[PDB]
C-alpha cells in the first residue's frame, strides 16, 4: 500500500458519494496563513452580529425565551453552463461521469505523486456521446495522464486512436480462454493510421471477418447475404474493407486474438 | 372541535372495532397487538403521503379481498363560537352539512380491491349524515381535506438530517413568509449570504475552482464552469429533543391556518427517565399539543396524565380495544402525582391486586416469590392504594378491561370532637365501591379504666359482631372479587400459620407483637418463614386473592 | 475467567478513563455523554468487522490528532483447571506470558495518525506485563485474537425471535470460543413484562456469561444480582464510577422489593431516603407546591421500610449519587423481655458511619395508665437520648443524615403550629395524626394551603428538602 494506488471506476458512478469520500484529502490542510487571515477575521466578526439579535420583532427570541467554523462538510460541486446563473441539482450522466474522471485525475496528479497509480476502468462508453468517446480515446492513448490502465469496453469508438496497446480478447472455444496481442502501428503506416484504426476497431468485436478489397464487393456480398443469410452479423460475421494494400497488419492483429480471418482477392 | 369516535372494519388484524376518542389519546397494549395498525388508519385517512399509494393485498383482513375496508371518523363541532379549528373545518365543507344546528361530522374512507390490475383504490367521503355521505371534491393530486388537516408523524428512528434537508427550503419559507416580518432582517440575511460568498476566495477553494476546470477543458474545450456551495446552518436524545422543538416551531409558524394532528409513535426510545417526565409534563400540561395520538411502553410518560383518553388493545377472543376517559377530580388534586405514579405502572398489567400498605407488599412478595415467582411476567401487579382511594383505581382498571382484586381490612376510625363514637371505614369503602351510600356512625360504651390492651379485644369483638351483622353484603363482596377481612391481615395470618408464628416470635400473642411495629416485625416474621408456611398461606381460604391474582384454576 | 479493568486512554469522549469491570456488567447514565463509545471501544478491540476499517480523525479527542489512542483490557486468569475459557486463552497466546505472573493478562490497542494518507492504523499487542507488550501475530486478514473471542452485538415480537436465533447459534456453533455479548438498549419496542423476563434470563440463567448491557429502563434491573454497575456521570468531563452489586444472604426474603426500589433510584442524581408512605405524601405535596420540577432535575424519593440503610447508601455512594437521609429516633421493645428498649433509629444511623451498636437502655414504668402518659414518658426519654448524644448528631449533620428529635410529626408541629390546630381542631394535633397515619396525613395535605408548604420547606428541621432540591445559599 506504500507503492500501489488503485483507482477503480465502475459504470455506476455517483458524483456526491465520490466527492464526500475524498473530501478528506482536499479542503483539510492548514497551510499557514495563505495571506487572507483578516478576511477570515471578517468571517468571525460578522458572525458576532447575528447570534445576539436573531429574533425579528421578538417572535423567535420569545420562542427560545419560553424554554429557558469548520463548515466544509456539506459542500456540493455543480456544473455551470456559461450565460446562466442558476444552480440546478438535476444534471445528466454525461458530464457527471466526466467530472468524476476529472476528480480522479486531480487526486492522482496531486495526492498520489509518491506512488504508482493503476486505473481499472469498467465500460467508459456508458452515457457518453460518440465525440466524447473519441476524445477519451485520444486522452487514453496519447497523453501521459493514464500511464497504467486496464480497460474493459464494448464500443469501437474508444479504439479509434489506439497505439502501443496490449489487446486482450476473452472468448470461449472449449473453456474460457483469453488471447492477447501487442498492437503497434508501424512507421510505414503512419500517414494512414486513422483509417486503419477506424476500420479495424469494429472488426475486433467479431468472430469471422471477411477481408474484401473495395465497396462494390460490399454491395454485392451484402445483397447476397441479405437474400440468403440475413442474420449473419448477429452471429459474428463482418466484412472488412482493406483498401488493397494492408494485408499484413489486419491478419496478424486478428490471428493473434483468435478471430478467423477470411481473404477474398483478385489477381492484379 | 373535538374528536369523538373511530370505526375500523376489515383492516389487516382488525375486523370490526369501534373506539371512542378525545383530543389527547394514549394507546397501549401488548407486543404484536395492533398499536401500529391503529396509527396507520389515521395515516391513510388524514395524511396524503400514505393515502396516495393505495392499499395492497396485505392490507385486507386475513388476505381476503372480497370484503371492503371502511374507516369512519366522527367529529363534534358544538364549540363553533369558541374554537378557531371548527371555523377551519366549516369553511371547506360549506355545502354538505345537513341542518343549521348539526354538530356532528363524519369523514369516511372506503376501499374495494380490483383483481385484474391488483389495486386497492381509496375513496374518501364526508357528510353530516352517515347515510348521505358525498365524495370529497378535488382537482388533480389535491382533494379538500389537505387544506384543513396537517399530520405530523413523530418517530425517533428518523434523524435530524432528513427533516433538516426540508428545513433548508423552510428557511427560505421563513424569509419570504410571515408578511415580511423577517424583512427587517432580510437585507442583513443577505449579509449572511455573502459570508458564504467570501468563503469562495480562500486559495484552497480558488485553486480547486481553477484546476478542476483546467482538467475538464482538456477533453473538448467545453463552455462549462465548476462551482462549489455548501449552505449550512447551526442551532440520540438531544437530536430528538432538538427535533421536538423544530416540529413545535414549524407548527407555530407554518400551520396557523391548519389543524395539526400529532402521531407520536414510541417516544421513550433512547430518552432518559427524567426526559420522559419532562416530555410527559410538556404533553399533558402545555397547550402546544392540542391533538395527539400516542403509543407508549413506558410508565414515566403517564406520570402527569390528566384530561386524557386511554385506549388499551387486548386479545380475549378477538383483537378488541377498551377505552376510558381519564380525569382526576378537584378533591383528589392534592395527591395527584402519587395517584399517577401508582396507577401508571398498573395500567400495563392484566390482573391487579389492590393492597393497602408496604407490609402486605413484603408478605405477599415473599409468598409469591416462594409459590409462583413468574407472576410479574404473566401480568400480575401489586398496587399500594393507601386504603382511601378505591373508586378511582377500580373505575380506571374496570373501564380498560383489567381485572381488579381488592384485599382489605375491617377498620374503625375515631371521630373528631366526640368521644366513644366510631365510623366504619372498610365497610364504607367496599360499599361505596358497589354504589351504595355510606353508613351511620356507631357508638361503643368503653369506660375510662379499661385502657391499653383490653380496649383492642373489645374493639375486635365489636368488629366480629359488625362482620356477623352484614353477612349478605360480605357475600356480595365475594361475588365481586372484594375480600374483606374479619379483623385484620394479622388475624388471618394467625389463622394460617399461627403455630409457626408462635414458634418464631416466642410469645403467646404473636398478633400483638407484629402490630407493635408493623414494618420492622414483618421482616422479622418473613425472614424465618419456610416453604411449607408460604404454601399454607397460599392454599388458605382467607387468602384467595393470591389465587385470583396468579390466574390459575387451583381454587 | 474474569474481566478486571479497562483503561481508555484516548478516544472520542474520554481523556483518561479507568473502569473496574466484572463479568455481567451494566452501564447506565444520562443522555449524550458516553456509553455507546464504551461499547465501540470493545468493538474496536475484539470485533474484527469494526476493527478492519481503522480510525478516522473524528475518533480522536477534540480532533487533536497528535496523541495516541490506547485501549487496554485486563483479564484475571487466577482460576486454573476449573474453567475451560482460561485454557482457551492460554492455548492460543503460547508463551508471551511468564510463569512469575501466571494470573493477569493485558490485551492492548495502540493507534497513531499517519497524517499523510490520513488514516489511523490499529496495532494490537498482548502480554502478561504492562511494559514489554509484544505484537499479536497474524497471517493475512486473520489475527490470533479472532480464534479466541466471538463477539455478538444486539441492537434493535420479532425481537424475541432475534434474541432466540442468536442464542441458538451461540449454543450450537460457538462452544470452542469465548462469547461476549454487547446488548445495546434492548427495552425499545418491548413490553415491560417482557423486559422483566429478559432481566430474569440475563441475570439468573447461565447462557449469558459475559455481557455488557446498555440501558435506560428500570425494569431490566428488577432481577439483578452479582453484577457490576457502571454509571457515566452527567459532567462534561467524563467520569465513570463502578460498583460490584451483590445482594447478601440475609436479604434473601427482601430482594424483590429491594431491587424494585433501588433500580429506579439508580437513574437519579440526588436520592432522599425516607421510611414510609406518609413521608412520601407530605414531601410530594410540599415539593409540588414549592419546587414542582424535581424529578426533571434528578431528585428521587426512596422508601426503605427498615432494612438498616446499608445496601442503598453503599450502592449510591459507590456510583457517585448524592444520598440524603431523613429519619426519626424510635425505641424498639425487645423480644420476650419486659421494660427494655433498643435504640433502633440511632443504631441505624450509627451503622452508616461504621460503629458498634449502642447498649440498650431500660426504664421502669408502673401499672398505672398506659393510654397517654407512657408516650410522653417515652418522649422525655427520647429527648434525654437526643440531648445526651449531641456530638454524634453533629457528626450526622456533617453527613447528609438528618435525625429527628422524636418523630416527623413533632417536627411538623414545630414547623406549622396554628395550622394543625385549625385543620384537625384538637387539643393536640400530633396525637390525632399518630392514630391513623395513612388517613390523617391525606386529611392534612387536602386542607394544607399555600405558604404553609413554604413554612415546612424553609424550616431548620427540614433541610433535607433543600438538599434534595439542591439550591445553595452560599
Ligand atoms: N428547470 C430547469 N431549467 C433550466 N435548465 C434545466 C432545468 N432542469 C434541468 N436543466 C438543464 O437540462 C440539462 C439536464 O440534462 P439531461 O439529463 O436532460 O440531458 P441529456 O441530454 O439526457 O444528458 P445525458 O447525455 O448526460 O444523458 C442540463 O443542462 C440542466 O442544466
Ligand atoms: N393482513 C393481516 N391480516 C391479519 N393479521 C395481520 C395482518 N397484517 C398484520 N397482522 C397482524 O398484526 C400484527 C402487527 O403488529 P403491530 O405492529 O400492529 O403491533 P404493536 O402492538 O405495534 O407491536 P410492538 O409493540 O411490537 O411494536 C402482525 O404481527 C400480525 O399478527
Ligand atoms: N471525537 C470527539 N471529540 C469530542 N466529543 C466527541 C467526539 N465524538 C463524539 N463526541 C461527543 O460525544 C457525543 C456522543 O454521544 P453518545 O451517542 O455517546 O451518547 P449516549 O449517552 O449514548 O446517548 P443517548 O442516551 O442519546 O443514546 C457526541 O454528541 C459529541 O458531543
Ligand atoms: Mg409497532
Ligand atoms: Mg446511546
Amino acid at each position: 500500500d506504500n507503492v500501489f494506488k488503485v483507482i477503480y471506476i465502475n459504470p455506476l458512478v455517483d458524483l456526491d458519494k465520490l466527492f464526500a469520500q475524498n473530501k478528506k484529502y482536499i479542503f483539510e490542510e492548514s497551510q499557514g496563513n495563505e495571506s487572507d487571515e483578516g478576511i477570515l477575521n471578517n468571517i468571525k466578526s460578522l458572525t458576532d452580529q447575528v447570534n445576539q439579535q436573531i429574533g425579528e420583532m421578538t417572535i423567535i427570541k420569545g420562542f427560545q425565551q419560553e424554554i429557558t467554523k469548520g463548515f466544509f462538510s456539506d459542500i456540493i460541486p455543480y456544473i455551470k453552463k456559461d450565460g446562466d446563473s442558476n444552480y440546478y441539482p438535476t444534471s445528466g450522466d454525461g458530464r457527471r461521469k466526466m467530472l468524476s474522471y476529472s476528480i480522479y485525475n486531480y487526486l492522482a496528479k496531486k495526492k498520489y505523486e509518491d506512488k504508482i497509480v493503476i486505473y481499472l476502468i469498467e465500460e467508459p462508453e456508458i452515457s457518453l456521446h460518440r465525440s466524447m468517446q473519441i476524445a477519451l480515446s485520444k486522452q487514453l492513448f496519447e497523453q501521459s495522464t493514464y500511464k497504467y490502465f486496464f480497460l474493459s469496453t464494448h464500443s469501437p469508438e474508444l479504439l479509434y486512436e489506439m497505439d502501443n496497446t496490449r489487446l486482450i480478447r476473452v472468448h470461449s472455444t472449449e473453456k474460457v480462454v483469453c488471447s492477447s496481442h501487442m498492437y503497434n502501428v508501424e512507421e510505414a503506416y503512419g500517414s494512414v493510421k486513422k483509417k486503419l484504426n477506424k476500420a479495424l476497431s469494429s472488426a475486433l468485436f467479431a468472430e469471422r471477418v471477411l477481408l474484401i478489397e473495395g465497396p462494390s464487393e460490399k454491395i454485392l456480398f451484402e445483397k447476397v447475404l441479405d437474400e440468403v443469410e440475413p442474420e449473419y452479423e448477429l452471429n459474428g460475421g463482418f466484412l472488412l474493407e482493406v483498401g488493397g494494400t494492408y494485408f499484413n497488419h489486419y491478419v496478424c492483429t486478428l490471428n493473434d486474438l483468435g478471430i478467423t480471418h477470411i481473404i477474398k482477392t483478385d489477381n492484379d | 372541535m373535538k374528536f369523538s369516535n373511530i370505526t375500523i372494519k376489515n383492516f389487516r388484524n382488525f375486523e370490526k372495532v369501534n373506539i371512542n376518542l378525545d383530543n389527547k389519546n394514549v394507546i397501549f397494549g401488548m407486543n404484536d397487538i395492533g398499536k401500529t395498525n391503529f396509527l396507520y388508519a389515521l395515516r391513510f385517512l388524514l395524511d396524503k403521503e400514505i393515502r396516495k399509494f393505495g392499499f395492497n393485498k396485505s392490507d385486507y383482513h386475513k388476505h381476503d379481498t372480497s370484503k371492503k375496508i371502511e374507516i369512519i371518523l366522527t367529529l363534534d363541532l358544538s364549540n363553533y363560537e369558541k374554537d378557531e379549528d371548527t371555523k377551519k373545518l366549516i369553511s371547506v365543507v360549506k355545502g354538505a352539512r345537513t341542518s343549521a344546528n348539526a354538530d356532528v361530522f363524519y369523514i369516511a374512507l372506503e376501499s374495494k380491491y380490483d383483481d385484474k390490475e391488483l389495486y386497492g383504490n381509496i375513496i374518501l367521503k364526508w357528510g353530516s349524515e352517515l347515510d348521505n355521505l358525498i365524495d370529497i371534491p378535488g382537482r388533480g393530486n389535491i382533494n379538500a381535506l389537505d387544506n384543513v388537516f396537517k399530520v405530523i408523524y413523530i418517530n425517533p428512528l428518523v434523524d435530524l438530517d432528513k427533516l433538516f434537508a426540508q428545513n433548508k427550503k423552510y428557511i427560505f419559507e421563513e424569509s419570504q413568509g410571515n408578511e415580511s416580518d423577517e424583512g427587517i432582517l432580510n437585507n442583513i440575511k443577505s449579509l449572511t449570504d455573502q459570508v458564504n460568498q467570501q468563503i469562495g476566495e480562500m486559495t484552497i477553494i480558488k485553486g480547486f475552482q481553477q484546476e478542476i476546470t483546467s482538467e475538464y477543458r482538456s477533453l473538448k474545450k467545453e463552455e462549462v464552469s465548476i462551482e462549489l456551495k455548501s449552505e449550512m446552518a447551526i442551532k440520540d436524545g438531544r437530536r430528538k429533543m432538538l427535533s421536538y422543538s423544530i416540529y413545535n416551531y414549524l407548527a407555530k409558524k407554518k400551520y396557523e391556518d391548519k389543524i395539526v394532528i400529532y402521531l407520536i409513535e414510541e417516544p421513550e426510545i433512547s430518552l432518559h427517565r427524567s426526559m420522559q417526565i419532562a416530555l410527559s409534563k410538556q404533553l399533558f400540561e402545555q397547550s402546544t399539543y392540542k391533538y395527539f395520538f400516542l403509543s407508549t411502553h413506558s410508565p414515566e410518560l403517564l406520570y402527569e396524565m390528566d384530561n386524557t383518553r386511554l385506549i388499551r388493545v387486548h386479545s380475549t377472543e378477538k383483537v378488541v380495544c377498551s377505552s376510558h376517559m381519564y380525569n382526576v377530580e378537584e378533591a383528589y388534586g392534592s395527591v395527584k402525582k402519587k395517584l399517577n405514579k401508582a396507577l401508571s405502572s398498573a395500567l400495563f398489567a392484566e390482573r391487579v391486586l389492590l393492597i393497602e400498605g408496604p407490609s402486605e407488599k413484603i408478605l405477599f412478595e415473599k409468598v409469591l416469590d416462594e409459590v409462583e415467582p413468574e407472576y410479574e411476567l404473566n401480568g400480575g401487579f401489586l398496587l399500594e392504594v393507601g386504603g382511601t382511594y378505591f373508586n378511582h383505581y377500580v373505575c380506571t382498571l374496570n373501564d380498560l378491561g383489567i381485572t381488579h382484586i381488592i384485599k382489605t381490612d375491617n377498620d374503625l376510625k375515631s371521630k373528631k370532637g366526640k368521644k366513644g363514637v366510631y365510623e366504619l371505614l372498610g365497610l364504607n369503602r367496599c360499599l361505596n365501591l358497589l354504589g351504595r351510600e355510606n353508613l351511620d356512625e356507631i357508638t361503643i360504651d368503653i369506660p375510662e379504666d379499661i385502657k391499653g390492651k383490653k380496649k383492642k379485644e373489645r374493639l375486635n369483638e365489636r368488629k366480629k359482631e359488625i362482620f356477623k351483622q352484614y353477612k349478605n353484603e360480605v357475600g356480595e363482596f365475594l361475588g365481586e372479587r372484594i375480600y374483606l377481612s374479619e379483623i385484620d391481615l394479622e388475624n388471618d395470618l394467625y389463622s394460617a400459620i399461627g403455630e409457626s408464628m408462635k414458634r418464631i416470635f416466642e410469645n403467646e400473642d404473636p398478633v400483638h407483637y407484629l402490630q407493635k411495629s408493623k414494618l420492622f416485625n414483618m421482616v422479622e416474621l418473613v425472614n424465618n418463614l419456610s416453604t411449607k408456611d408460604c404454601f399454607d398461606v397460599f392454599e388458605h381460604e382467607k387468602f384467595a386473592c393470591l389465587k385470583e391474582l396468579v390466574g390459575s384454576d387451583r381454587g
